[PDB]
């Protein structure tokens, strides 16, 4: 599944 | 609290690094990740096809606990670097004198394609106990990843490499094979003008 896809909080794709 | 830190065993302080010597009294030292309100949780079967499904590996770890112990850190590594030595220093922090192993395992597509082990003895300090992994020198893998990353011409190419690359660490009490840490690494490519970001997240059911 791609990553931006998968269950995972919306700040794994946003850089601090 | 936000720290990577379970029951027993701490880390205050991660970083990988390339140190240049420009002269023979002058060093440059580019910190390309470096850890030093609450942490955000994560489903770990997000990640377990990311990482080796054998015996040692993540779903077996995780399945033997302590629970408290697992972490996945998102790294945003800084890339913009130009005599060279590639090294990874640590610290951590226990209340209890112990032998720890720090295994790294380098995992391209799920499959493990590196391992390398260290071994640290407690260092007493103030009432606390410190293991300081030193300059580990990095693996000719991870230097020949960094060379061929920066070949790419566009971040968006070399972010799609790292959808298929992860780092597992794993710190065991090497006496009684307790898993004290357990840290899963995933990358992208940093674009903040201020240096590599990172965010952490315990891992549960």
């Amino acid at each position: 599944v791609p990553l931006r896809a998968r269950n995972l909080p919306p700040s794994f794709f946003t850089e601090p | 609290p936000r720290s990577v830190a379970s029951s027993k065993l701490w880390m205050l302080e991660f970083s990988a690094f390339l140190e240049q010597q420009q002269d023979p009294d002058t060093y440059n030292k580019h910190l390309f990740v470096h850890i030093g309100p609450y942490l955000e949780a994560v489903d770990i079967r997000q990640i377990y096809d990311k990482f080796p499904e054998k015996k040692g590996g993540l779903k077996d770890l995780f399945e033997r606990g302590p629970s408290n112990a697992f972490f996945l850190v998102k790294f945003w590594a800084d890339l913009n670097t130009n005599s060279s030595f590639y090294g990874v220093s640590s610290q951590y922090e226990s209340p209890e004198n112990m032998i720890i192993t720090c295994s790294t395992k380098v995992c391209s597509f799920g499959k493990q394609v590196v391992e390398k082990v260290e071994t640290e003895y407690a260092r007493y300090e103030n009432g606390h106990y410190s293991y300081r992994i030193h300059r580990s020198p990095l693996c000719e893998y991870m230097i020949n990843f960094i060379h061929k990353l920066k070949h790419l011409p566009e971040k968006y190419m070399m972010n799609s490499v790292l959808e298929n690359f992860t780092i597992l660490q794993v710190v065991t009490n090497r006496d009684t094979q307790e898993t004290l840490l357990c840290i899963a690494y995933v990358f992208e490519v940093s674009a903040s003008e201020h240096g590599a970001q990172h965010h952490i997240y315990r891992l549960v059911k």
